[PDB]
């Protein structure tokens, strides 16, 4: 016969000063199916943003991955979002599948953009989506490095330079017009160093891995380049810190997690500070300058997993905004104000690890749930933040004042 | 080319834990150096001699222990918190023979205080109790370190439950709080995944995503505590799959040197750590096979 | 559910027999307000001309004075107690005006701006009330009705409260560890200042609401800008939890006190330079500085002692600090001791007390008397040397809360002990010899004045309880409900009141003589 049915939400605001911060789903992106993508534990889904020169005024395009599949559309901010039963271009990778990408902001243009797709084995692709044309599979043979590329970034100011990263704990330098060996290329040492080592490419003709670059031990989880091009910072699961100068290839600075390994890292928008997510459920505040830990931020009930500086809200007296997303399904927004960042004005080692006694600890201005999988992407915006969690529903919030335009 | 074990019924629970106990570098020597520790030092003999059947230790333990003997399945935590304290009570006898800290305490042991406040007197009582297990309650995407300050979350005795404090000599508002006051040399960290959900008049497998790192130090310390920064690395975890208490399959991980490996039944396979992260939990949770860890053990540095 | 309480003291008490709480100070007549965890607020006189500084006490409240203000230019003060309730005082004439009955828990802080003479009300029961003095004035048996207002946001009990002088921040503090802030005038909650690890016990706010001074059980003090909505600056100056802060007229220097015993004098725009000005006796609860003066000539200092210190800050200017300022007080106040122990004796009769001095005592629970001090003379031998064999049950409960014997006879037990008249110390001609039940014959002499027990009699015959005994019916966890002194049960309003408040179980023993 019959039987009998016997028998926790997201949030959709936050406030902060400034005033309501509003979720709106009629901007949101998705598969256009909209059923939720399997969180498998497999890859993140990613986001990457670029404008075409605001050739019509509906210049910005978006671009995620799903797995198996890489979409492509016009992204319309906090307006309805662009119809998204039609793509500008879609993408499925039968075999391994794609991991993270970025494009290239420079040569980008109503007619061709430039973006790289990295994989889970290793590969890093080139396409243009709007004309769908070209392509070139870099390290398409697997004999650079056959772990799982984690970070691929355009290198800044450049056209034709680029950066990846692999689970190896390695990185290496391409050029897209260089073509890759028909084997295992070779390399001689460049900079040997405590806990780091690059090695520069052994050829008589011009092959891509211009050069590896040797992080620590475990996987290189993310690098990202000075707001200025001319540093690089390389968070790696051995919980190392590990700031470069990228021109000079040395070693500016490091900093090591209370304990855990450390899974995202940021500038902030004047290149002054750096924010590390990790492990330990933290996130830290480091100084530029000074070399030196400035703060911790416990909030998040599980790891980090992006961390970034929100260029719009910021700045007599100094202040930055920063938010984090984790695994916890939260977005945490942060406030450095002059107390904490200097503290001292009128009105293994432990020592580059301080202890968390002699360290302050920051509480988040907001810390709410805003999805059911754990996140995967934080991007501030001119009218709005933008989130991500793995089953791939690409959120975008509305800034206070944001939502609607009168002339 | 490798070792393991032998899968009688539901012998897993002890298969896995056993494993485990095996990779704890400070466990495996005192415990062939020199009852129920005679079939234990007979197999940890037997494997560094060298897939053996553990024959001596199940109807062995199936005899001295009624509550195992039953061919259903087998809480692992239930059997790890057993052998471990059946060996040292054992310990205290032949100490007897020729209330004193014995060398299984010397490694697994750790206390922690009970901590009450009159929030007025602001003055404060300490209960210690000591421990093997931790036994640390779980919720949905979330991590072990964020698990291990719930343990220690604020318990409020306030209003018509006040507290009467000596010292104020009335009834105040109080705190009560559980912190780790001196670290194990092996913190074992039991996760409750199986929980007596009364609804049905049942118990529940909870297949939530509890993430854990390889590398810890704990937040929780008493603030007396004496040795407050260990910084832990994980030797072993016992994952375990199923979807209920007593339909369960243990399985073991572990560390020696820089490999990593996994013990299924009988069957080992060399995998790496970028591995660990398929026994963290669900998040979708279709209550499905939720492979998944259990009990962790983390080991000292220093 | 309502009990019977019963206090055995001295008529007056003029000393706090417990420690102070909370001062005020009104200085056009130079008088101090204490306020005791003894129930009773006393006002004394600030004058070092005169010997006796005692003036008089205000009586009403059941448990601690947790706070109070003083306001409208001394005529008004209001008060806050551990009783629950919230009380507004004629302190010129030192009497209680009404009762407000609002809170459900300790109510453990009051806040004061002059301006608008408005206080606000908080507590345990983590709600904040809003006070317009005038009305509260205003209060007849006719008019008597207040309309309340309240402010919503504390999620924990609130332990410490501050309004600005001109009556638009307010400010709580709590065991949420966050400071709260509200505009009182349209209640909007304006801003939180998360900062601080621990409870909050004490704050201030400069005159234009501008910036904060708070003091923590973390051990810190902070200054905080409502304009920037942040923490500007944090001072670590003691090794434990921070519960009280006074400052100067110009919010330039602050005065910090609490369970560290050291108090300093601390420079907000140079902390290097702080001046141990005391390490006082017990933990420091609540200070008042002297305003009268700027460098302000003396600072007023509660503990939980019993005796009220005044220390006088001359020195300030040329004077980790290890070295005091002050060795000894200016003034003193003098403290009573508080009763810290209690044993019932066998016969269910008498106590048997040790006090703060080791002053052990004898007490004839009964008739409600001391009998004979016994010096300090050990406590668990006198137990010894005074027994006797026999069993009698329980019949009432003690309490050393006020550190006064307070008594308490609850429906339940109180009549559970029947005690023959000759061995309970009651002769006869006749050698009658009942057998009396202590509690009833207890209830009839404590109403022994009261009319509707009053034909050829008035009380139990056997023994009269002193006629200023206060007798207090209260409620099981609950409000007191009223209260009097046992000679004053045959007024007229009072007698009205007995009929409408003592519980059924009572009358039948003091009107009909059922049991």
């Amino acid at each position: 016969m019959a039987t009998e049915g016997g028998g926790n939400e997201i949030k959709t605001q936050f406030t902060t000063r400034e005033g309501l911060y509003k979720l709106l789903p009629h901007s949101e992106y998705s598969r256009p199916n909209r059923v939720p993508f399997n969180s498998q534990g497999s890859n993140p889904v990613r986001v990457s943003f670029v404008n075409l020169n605001d050739q019509s005024g509906n210049g910005d395009r978006l671009c995620f991955n799903v797995g198996r599949e890489l979409y492509f559309y016009i992204y319309k901010g906090v307006r309805k979002a662009a119809d998204l039963s039609k793509p500008i271009d879609k993408r499925i990778y039968k075999g391994t599948q794609p991991t993270c990408h970025d494009f290239n902001h420079l040569t980008a243009t109503a007619e061709s953009v430039s973006l790289l797709v990295g994989f889970s084995a290793g590969q890093v692709q080139l396409i243009d989506p709007i004309k769908k044309e070209t392509s070139k599979l870099f390290n398409e043979e697997r004999l650079i490095d056959k772990s799982r590329v984690t970070c691929v970034k355009w290198v800044p100011g450049s056209e034709s330079l680029f950066l990846v990263a692999h689970s190896s704990g390695n990185m290496y330098l391409y050029n897209v017009e260089h073509t890759c060996g028909t084997t295992a290329p070779h390399y001689q040492l460049l900079k040997q160093g405590e806990s780091f080592a690059v090695h520069t490419c052994k050829s008589k003709s011009t092959r891509n891995p211009l050069l590896k670059w040797t992080v620590g031990e475990g996987a290189l989880n993310e690098f990202a380049f000075s707001p200025d091009g001319k540093f690089l910072a390389c968070v790696s699961q051995d919980g190392f810190l590990r700031v470069f100068n990228f021109d000079s290839v040395e070693l500016h600075g490091t900093m090591k997690s209370y304990f855990g390994g450390l899974l995202c890292v940021c500038w902030s928008p004047d290149g002054k500070y750096i924010v590390t997510g990790g492990e330990d459920d933290l996130v830290t505040v480091w100084s530029f300058v000074d070399c030196r830990v400035i703060a911790r931020g416990h909030g998040h009930k599980s790891w980090v997993s992006v961390v970034a500086f929100d260029p719009y809200t910021t700045s007599v007296s100094v202040t930055y905004r920063f938010g984090s997303v984790g695994q916890d399904t939260q977005l945490c927004l942060w406030d450095l104000t002059e107390d904490i960042l200097f503290p001292h004005q009128p009105l293994l080692g432990t020592p580059l690890c301080p202890r968390m006694e002699d360290v302050p600890l920051l509480e988040p201005l907001i810390c709410k749930k805003i999805a059911h999988e754990r996140l995967t992407v934080l991007i501030f915006l001119e009218d709005c933040i933008v989130t991500a969690c793995q089953e791939g529903f690409i959120c975008t919030w509305g800034r206070p004042g944001k939502v609607v335009s009168f002339n | 080319h490798y070792f393991g074990l032998v899968n009688f019924g539901n012998t897993c629970y002890c298969n896995s834990v056993l494993q485990a106990l095996y990779f704890c570098r400070p466990f495996r020597e005192k415990v062939l150096a020199y009852s129920l520790l005679t079939c234990l030092a007979d197999l940890f003999h037997s494997i560094a001699t060298q897939v053996i059947p553990p024959k001596k230790f199940i109807t062995r333990l199936r005899k001295e222990n009624e509550l195992f003997d039953n061919y259903m399945q087998q809480d692992a935590h239930e059997f790890l918190n057993y052998l471990l304290n059946t060996i040292a009570d054992i310990l205290q006898e032949e100490r007897k023979q020729e209330p004193d800290p014995t060398w299984v305490h010397e490694i697994f042991q750790g206390t922690l205080t009970n901590e009450t406040r009159c929030l007025t007197c602001e003055t404060i009582s300490s209960k210690d109790e000591d421990f093997l297990d931790l036994s640390v309650d779980v919720e949905q995407n979330t991590s072990i370190t964020h698990c291990l300050r719930g343990f220690s979350n604020t318990e409020t005795l306030c209003s018509e439950y006040k507290y009467y404090c000596e010292e104020c000599r009335s009834k105040q508002e109080a705190h009560k709080r559980m912190k780790v006051k001196k670290l194990p040399m092996i913190l074992a960290l039991h996760l409750k995944r199986f929980k007596y959900m009364d609804q049905l008049h049942r118990y529940t497998k909870l297949s939530y995503r509890v993430v854990f790192p390889l590398e810890l130090r704990l937040f929780n310390t008493s603030g007396d505590a004496t040795n407050p920064d260990r910084m832990y690395d994980l030797v072993a975890v016992v994952v375990h799959c199923g979807s209920g208490p007593n339909r369960g399959h243990y399985i073991a991980i572990v560390k020696s040197h820089d490999f990593w490996l996994l013990f299924d039944d009988d069957i080992v396979e060399k995998i790496d750590a970028q591995a660990i992260e398929e026994f963290y939990g669900l998040t979708s949770d279709i209550s499905k096979n939720s492979e998944s860890g259990y009990i962790l053990f983390y080991q000292s540095r220093d | 559910k309502v009990q019977v309480s019963y206090v055995i003291r001295d008529e007056v008490e003029k000393y706090n027999r417990n420690g102070v709480n909370a001062l005020q100070l009104d200085p056009a007549l130079n008088r101090l307000f204490t306020a005791g965890r003894d129930s009773i607020i006393r006002i004394w006189s600030v004058n070092q001309h005169k010997q006796d500084p005692y003036i008089a006490s205000m009586e009403h409240h059941t448990d601690w004075v947790n706070d109070i203000v003083l306001c409208c230019n001394g005529k008004t003060l209001i008060s806050a107690s551990s009783d629950t309730t919230v009380k507004v005082w004629n302190a010129h004439k030192g009497f209680c005006m009404s009762t407000l009955r609002t809170h459900k828990d300790y109510v453990k802080a009051l806040a004061y701006a002059k301006d608008k003479e408005l206080v606000a009300s908080a507590g345990l029961d983590r709600q904040i009330f809003l006070w317009d003095v005038n009305t509260l004035t205003a209060l007849t048996a006719s008019n008597n009705t207040v309309t309340t207002s309240s402010l919503s946001g504390n999620k924990d009990s609130i332990y410490s409260l501050a309004m600005n002088q001109l009556g638009t921040i307010i400010v709580s503090g709590s065991t949420e560890k966050v400071l709260r802030v509200w505009d009182p005038r349209t209640c909007a909650k304006l801003m939180k200042l998360k900062g601080h690890t621990d409870n909050v016990k004490a704050l201030l706010l400069n005159r234009d609401g501008t910036q904060c001074l708070s003091g923590s059980s973390d051990g810190t003090i902070r200054l905080w800008s409502l304009g920037q909505q942040r923490c500007i600056a944090t001072y670590r100056v003691h090794d434990e939890g921070v519960w009280a802060l006074q400052v100067n007229d110009a919010f330039t220097h602050v005065y910090s006190g609490g369970r560290d015993r050291k108090i300093y004098c601390t420079d907000l725009r140079n902390p290097d330079i702080r001046v141990l000005i005391c390490e006082e006796k017990a933990p420091v609860l609540k200070m008042e500085l002297d305003r009268s003066a700027d460098p302000p000539p003396a600072i007023w200092v509660a503990t939980t002692k019993s005796t009220v210190n005044k220390w006088t800050l001359k020195g300030i200017h040329n004077f980790n600090p290890i070295t005091p300022l002050c060795t000894q007080p200016d003034q003193v106040i003098k403290g009573g001791a508080s009763i810290i122990q209690c044993h019932i004796l066998n016969d269910k009769r008498h106590i048997l007390t040790k006090d703060t001095n080791n002053n052990v005592a004898y007490w004839d629970v009964l008739k409600a008397c001391k009998v004979e001090d016994l010096g300090k003379v050990d406590f668990e031998d006198e137990i010894k040397k005074r027994f006797k064999m026999v069993y009698v049950p329980n019949w009432f409960s003690v309490d050393l809360k006020t550190g006064m014997l307070t008594i308490t006879l609850d429906e339940s037990d109180c009549f559970a002990a029947w005690v023959s008249a000759k061995d309970a110390g009651f002769s006869s001609p006749d050698g009658s010899d009942p057998k009396l039940n202590l509690g009833g014959l207890l209830l009839q002499a404590l109403l022994e004045y009261w009319p509707r027990t009053h034909e050829n009699q008035k009380g139990n015959g056997y023994f009269q309880v002193p006629p200023h005994t206060p007798v207090i019916f209260g409620e099981a966890g609950g409000r007191t409900l009223f209260r009097l002194l046992c000679r004053d049960s045959g007024g007229e309003t009072e007698s009205m009141l007995l009929n409408e408040t003592v519980p059924q179980w009572v009358i039948d023993i003091t009107v009909d003589k059922n049991m």
